[PDB]
C-alpha cells in the first residue's frame, strides 16, 4: 500500500488536471454567488464582502501550517525523505496566503479604523505566522546540500507548532491589556455562510493544486542525477 | 436570475467602498497568478536544465 | 565525562575566549546609553520607554552572545560529545546552554542596579527587572539553542539565527514588558511572574531534546 | 554473536555512489584498514560506522542491536579520532586529557603525555604548540582510555617516525588482547601485512 | 577596466546567485515589529521614537554588510582586484561600496512605505523620510569603508564594538535623528537636510582615497 | 634599460631575516624558478616584486622606474596567481573568465577553458566543482592574456601530470615572443634545465 518509489511524479500527474479544472468551477461559484448575490450588512454597507478574500486566506493560513506538522512528524520519526520535502513544497503557498490575509485585513480596516495599520490580535497573529513562514523559507534556501534542508525545516516547523498556541494566546491577551475590547462581533448572517463555505472549499482545492504542482517540481530538483529522468 | 446589485458598473463596482474592495481583490489575484506562473516556469526550466546538462 | 565536568570545562574555556564574551555586555551598554539621546531626554517619556528598550537591548545582547555557543567548537570540538560521554545528548545541551547563561545571563544580571540607577527606576523597579532577567534570560538560551544548532551547519551567516530565534521569543517579551509596566504605578506584580516561570519550565523541558535532534541534523 | 557488523550500507552524495551494499562482520581482536580508492573522503563511511550520520540505505548493527536503540553502553566502548583533533585549543594539554579521564587523574595523564613525546610540554596552552605536536595531544588519549573499539581516522597525519612505532606497538597489544582498531592511512604499516584485514569500498 | 563590469560583478554575486539580500530585509522587518510589541499599539508614542529605531536598524544592517564587503574577499580575492584592474584603486572601491548601498539602501527605500505605515507616520513624514535614507545610507558606507582595512584579522566579531568607524557615524546620526523632529512637529527640514548633501559631497570625494590608503597599507 | 631590477631587497618577517641584499635584475625572454624550502620567504618575495607589499629595505625598479610611481601600465601587463585561486566561490568558470578577459569575447574563453581541461564544465559553479579544477580554472588565463610578465606562485598544486605537461608546453612558447616568467614550485620541472634560470633565496 505504501511502497512509494520515485513514481510520485507520475502519480501526481493524473491528479493535477482534474484537481485544477475543478479548482476554478467551485471558486467561480464562491466568488460569483457572492460578490453580487450575497446581500450586505448594515454597519459596513457594501463592504461586508471582503470575507471571501480574507477569511479563507486566514483559515487556510494556519490550516496549511497545521498540516506542516503532520508532513514533518511523518518525516522525522518514520524517517521518510519524500514526505519531508512536502514541508518544503507548500511553504510558499502558506506564506502567500498569510500575506494575502494581512493585505485584506489592512484593506478592511480602513473604512472603520481610519488608518491602514493598527495592531490587532486577529491580524498580528497572521503577521507572526508570516514571520515563521519566511523563517522556514530562509532556512530551506540556505543549505547547499539537499536531504538536510528538509530535515532542518521539519524540526523548525515542529518547534513552531509547539510554540504557536502560546504566541497566539499571549497575543489576544496583550491586545486586551492595552485596547480592552473586541472590534467585530462573531456574526456571520444565516444567508451569508454558504458562500463562505464554498469559498473555503475552493481555496482548499486550489491550495492542493499548488502543493501538488510544486511537489512535481521538488522531486526533479533533488533526483536529477538518475536514469529515471531519461524521459 | 436576480442579482444583489441593480445595474452595470455604475451600480456594480461602486458601493461606496469600491476602492478598498477592488484593491483587495486585485492584490489577492496577483499573488496567486505569480505563484502559478513561477511554479510552471520553474517546472519547464528544470527540464531545460536537464536537457542542457546532456552535453 | 560528568555533567559537572562538562560545566567546569565549558566555564574554563569560556574565560580564555575573552574580548568577545563581554562584547554583548558592551553592546547592551552602548544601546541603553544611545536610546536616551535617540529620542531625547524627557522624564515621563524615558520612564515610559525604558521597559521596552531594556528588553530589546537584552534580546540583541543574547542574540549576539548566542553566535559563539556552537560556532567555536564546530571545526574542532563540537564532536567528542556525540560518540562519547554516554550521558544523553539532551543532558549535554542542558549543560552547555546553562553554562552559556552563566557566562552571559549572569553578567547581564549583575549590572542591573547600575542600569536602574542610571534610568531612575526605584528599588521596586530594581527588584522587578532583576527577577524578570533572572527568569527570562535562561528561556532565551533554551529558545536560541535549537536555532544555533541548526545555523552552525551553514557556518556563513548570523542573520539566519536571528530570524530563527526572535519570533519564537514574542510571549516572553510581551509578559516581561507587561510586568514592568505593572511596576510603574507600583501595583503588586506576582501573576506575571508565574507565567514566566511556567514558560521557563516549558522551554527547559522540551528544547534540550529539540536541540539534540538539531545537532544530530547538523553533524550529518 | 559477534560485535559490530554491516547491513547493506549505502550512501549517496548526490553526484556519485561512494559504496553500494557494503556488508562486513568484525569479531574480537581484528585489525581493519579502509582501503577503498578515494572517490570522496573515507571519513563518510567511518562516520556512518560511528553513528553520527544516518546511512542513506541499510543500517549498522552493534552487538546485535542498531546504534539508535543502544546509545549509552556503546559510546563507552568507542573512541573516534578524526582529522579534527577534538581538543579545546585554549587550555593546556593537561586539562584536555583530564576531561576524558574517568578517575586516578593527575597521576597517569602526565606520564602518558610524556611517553607520547611531549615531555616538558604539559603545562602549556595547546594553541602555542606546533600542528605536528597538537595532533600528539589527541593521540595521547590512546594510553588512558579503556575503550574496546578504536576508530582512528588518519592517525599518522603529522606524527614523526619516532612515534609511529610506539603507536603501532600499543595498538599491537590492544588488537592482540581485545581491541578493534580501524585505520585509514595512505602511508603503509611497518608492521607485517599478514595480520591486517583490508576491505575496499564496493 | 570598465568599472561597470566590476559593479555587475558584485550585483551578480548578490542579486542573481546568492539570494541573500532578502534576508536583512526580513530581519529589519523583525526589528521594526519588535518594538511595538514591547511598548504597545499605542499610536502617537510610536510616531516619535520611530526615526531612532529605523536608523539603528539601518546602521546595524549596514555594519553587517561591511563584513561581506571585505572579509569574505580577503581569503581568496583581494589582491587581484588590486594587482589587476589598472584603473585607480579608489575607483575599484567605489563599485564595491556602490554595491553595498544596492544591498542595504535600495531595499530600505523600496520598503519604506510599508514601514512608515506599520509604525504610523503621516505621508509628509515619509516624503522627508525618503530623502534622508537615500541621502544618508550611502554616506554611512562611504565613511565606514576606510576603517575596515584589517581591523578584524580573522575573527567575525571582536573590535566591531566601536573601533574607529562607529564614532565617526554618530555625528551623522545626530543630524538625521534630529531632522525628523522637524517632521514630528511639522516644519520643513530645509537646512538640516541641506548639510546632509554636503556630507555626501565631502565623503564621496575624499573617503575613497582614505580607503585606498588604508588597504594599501594593510596589504603592505 | 631592462625590466624589474629589485635592488638590495630586505625583509624581517617575525624574528628572522628571510633574505638580505637580493639585488637581481630581469632581462627579456627570461624564465626563472625560485629555489628554497617550505618556510622560507617564497610568498613574500613574489608579493614584494608585484608591489602588493613594500620591502623593509631596497626597492623594486620596473623598466628602470619604481613600481609604485608609474603603477598604471604595469597592472595591464602582469599576471599574478597565488596559492588561492582568486575566483569567487559561487560564480561559474565562464563568467569569471569574461571578467578577467580584457575584451569580454565570450568565445575565446571557450577554447581557453577547453585547453585547460574542463571540457563540459563551463556552467557548473566552481564550489560544485572539484578542488584541483578550481586552480586549473584560475591558471587557465594563459591562452587569453598577452601580458609579458607572469608571476606563478605554486602553479602545480594539485593538477595531474597531463595538466602539468600541457601547461609547461604552453609555458614554452611564451619565453621567446616576449615572455618573462618567474615560478615558485616544489615540483621539479620536466623540461631541460638549460633554459631555466634558478635564483637561490639567500
Amino acid at each position: 500500500q505504501l511502497a512509494i518509489p520515485p513514481r510520485l511524479y507520475q502519480i501526481c500527474g493524473w491528479f493535477i488536471p482534474w484537481l485544477a479544472i475543478a479548482s476554478v468551477v467551485v471558486l467561480t461559484v464562491g466568488w460569483i454567488w457572492g460578490f453580487g448575490f450575497a446581500p450586505a450588512d448594515y454597519q459596513q454597507g457594501n463592504s461586508y464582502r471582503i470575507i471571501y478574500l480574507h477569511v479563507p486566506a486566514a483559515i487556510w493560513s494556519m490550516g496549511i501550517y497545521a498540516s506542516m506538522a503532520v508532513a514533518a512528524f511523518i518525516g522525522l520519526v518514520w524517517q521518510m525523505k519524500m514526505a519531508n520535502l512536502a514541508v518544503a513544497a507548500m511553504a510558499p503557498i502558506g506564506a502567500v496566503f498569510t500575506f494575502i490575509a494581512l493585505v485584506t485585513g489592512s484593506a478592511w480596516g480602513k473604512p472603520m479604523w481610519g488608518t491602514w495599520w493598527v495592531w490587532d490580535a486577529r491580524l498580528t497573529s497572521e503577521l507572526v505566522l508570516l514571520f515563521l513562514y519566511v523563517g522556514v523559507i530562509a532556512l530551506w534556501h540556505a543549505f547547499d546540500d539537499r536531504r538536510l534542508a528538509g530535515r532542518a525545516a521539519g524540526i523548525l516547523v515542529l518547534i513552531g507548532v509547539v510554540n504557536l498556541p502560546i504566541i497566539h494566546y499571549s497575543v489576544e491577551w496583550w491586545n486586551t491589556l492595552h485596547q480592552g475590547s473586541t472590534r467585530m462581533q462573531q456574526s456571520i448572517d444565516p444567508a451569508m455562510r454558504s458562500p463562505l463555505r464554498w469559498s473555503i472549499f475552493g481555496f482548499l482545492l486550489l491550495s492542493a493544486t499548488l502543493t501538488l504542482m510544486r511537489m512535481r517540481n521538488l522531486i526533479l530538483l533533488m533526483e536529477k542525477r538518475r536514469p529515471w529522468v531519461s524521459e | 436570475m436576480t442579482p444583489a446589485f441593480a445595474s452595470w458598473n455604475e451600480f456594480f463596482a461602486m458601493g461606496g467602498y469600491a476602492f478598498f474592495v477592488w484593491l483587495a481583490v486585485v492584490m489577492t489575484v496577483i499573488p496567486l497568478v505569480v505563484l502559478v506562473v513561477h511554479s510552471v516556469m520553474q517546472h519547464r526550466a528544470i527540464l531545460r536544465g536537464v536537457a542542457q546538462q546532456r552535453a | 565525562m560528568m555533567f559537572w565536568r562538562i560545566f567546569r570545562l565549558e566555564l574554563r574555556v569560556a574565560f580564555r575566549h575573552s574580548a568577545e564574551i563581554a562584547n554583548p555586555l558592551w553592546f547592551f551598554l552602548i544601546v541603553i546609553t544611545l536610546f536616551p539621546l535617540s529620542i531625547g531626554p524627557e522624564p515621563q517619556l524615558l520612564a515610559r520607554i525604558a521597559p521596552g528598550i531594556i528588553w530589546v537591548a537584552a534580546l540583541l545582547s543574547s542574540l549576539l552572545a548566542l553566535e559563539r555557543l556552537f560556532r567555536d567548537d564546530l571545526q574542532d570540538g563540537s564532536l567528542e560529545q556525540l560518540m562519547l560521554l554516554p550521558l544523553p545528548l539532551p543532558a549535554v545541551v542542558l549543560a552547555k546552554v546553562m553554562a552559556h547563561w552563566m557566562v552571559t545571563g549572569l553578567p547581564l544580571l549583575i549590572l542591573s542596579p547600575l542600569v536602574a540607577m542610571l534610568l531612575g527606576m526605584d528599588v521596586y523597579g530594581w527588584q522587578v527587572m532583576a527577577l524578570t532577567l533572572l527568569l527570562g534570560t535562561p528561556t532565551l538560551g533554551f529558545l536560541g539553542a535549537p536555532g544555533v544548532a541548526l545555523t552552525v551547519g551553514l557556518k556563513r551567516g548570523g542573520v539566519l539565527l536571528s530570524i530563527l530565534v526572535l519570533p519564537l521569543t514574542i510571549p516572553l517579551l510581551i509578559f516581561a514588558t507587561a510586568a514592568m509596566d505593572a511596576a510603574s504605578m507600583h501595583l503588586p506584580v506576582d501573576g506575571y511572574l508565574a507565567i514566566l516561570g511556567a514558560l521557563l519550565a516549558g522551554t527547559a523541558t522540551l528544547s534540550p531534546f529539540a536541540t539534540a535532534a538539531a545537532l544530530r541534523i547538523s553533524i550529518q | 554473536m559477534g560485535m559490530l557488523e554491516a547491513r547493506e550500507l549505502l550512501c549517496e552524495r548526490d553526484e556519485r555512489t561512494l559504496f553500494s551494499g557494503l556488508s562486513f562482520t568484525l569479531n574480537a581482536g581484528e585489525w581493519v584498514q579502509i582501503t577503498g580508492s578515494n572517490g570522496a573522503g573515507k571519513t563518510t563511511l567511518l562516520r556512518l560506522l560511528t553513528g553520527l550520520s544516518r546511512p542513506d540505505a541499510g543500517e549498522v548493527l552493534w552487538q546485535g542491536q542498531p546504534l539508535h536503540q543502544v546509545r549509552d553502553s556503546y559510546h563507552q566502548n568507542l573512541l573516534w579520532i578524526g582529522h579534527q583533533p577534538g581538543i579545546k585549543t585554549r587550555l593546556t594539554a593537561l586539562e584536555n586529557l583530564h576531561f576524558y579521564h574517568r578517575d586516578g587523574d593527575t597521576a597517569q595523564c602526565l606520564e602518558a603525555l610524556a611517553q607520547a613525546g611531549l615531555a616538558g610540554f604539559e603545562d602549556i596552552p595547546v594553541n602555542q604548540l606546533s600542528a605536528g605536536q597538537q595532533r600528539r595531544v589527541a593521540l595521547a588519549r590512546l594510553w588512558l582510555t579503556r575503550a574496546t573499539l578504536w576508530i582512528l581516522d588518519e592517525p599518522f597525519t603529522a606524527i614523526d617516525v619516532n612515534g609511529v612505532d610506539r603507536l603501532t606497538q600499543r595498538m599491537a597489544q590492544h588488537t592482540e588482547q581485545g581491541g578493534i582498531v580501524i585505520l585509514t592511512t595512505h602511508q603503509p604499516l611497518n608492521v607485517a601485512e599478514s595480520k591486517i584485514r583490508r576491505i575496499s569500498l564496493t
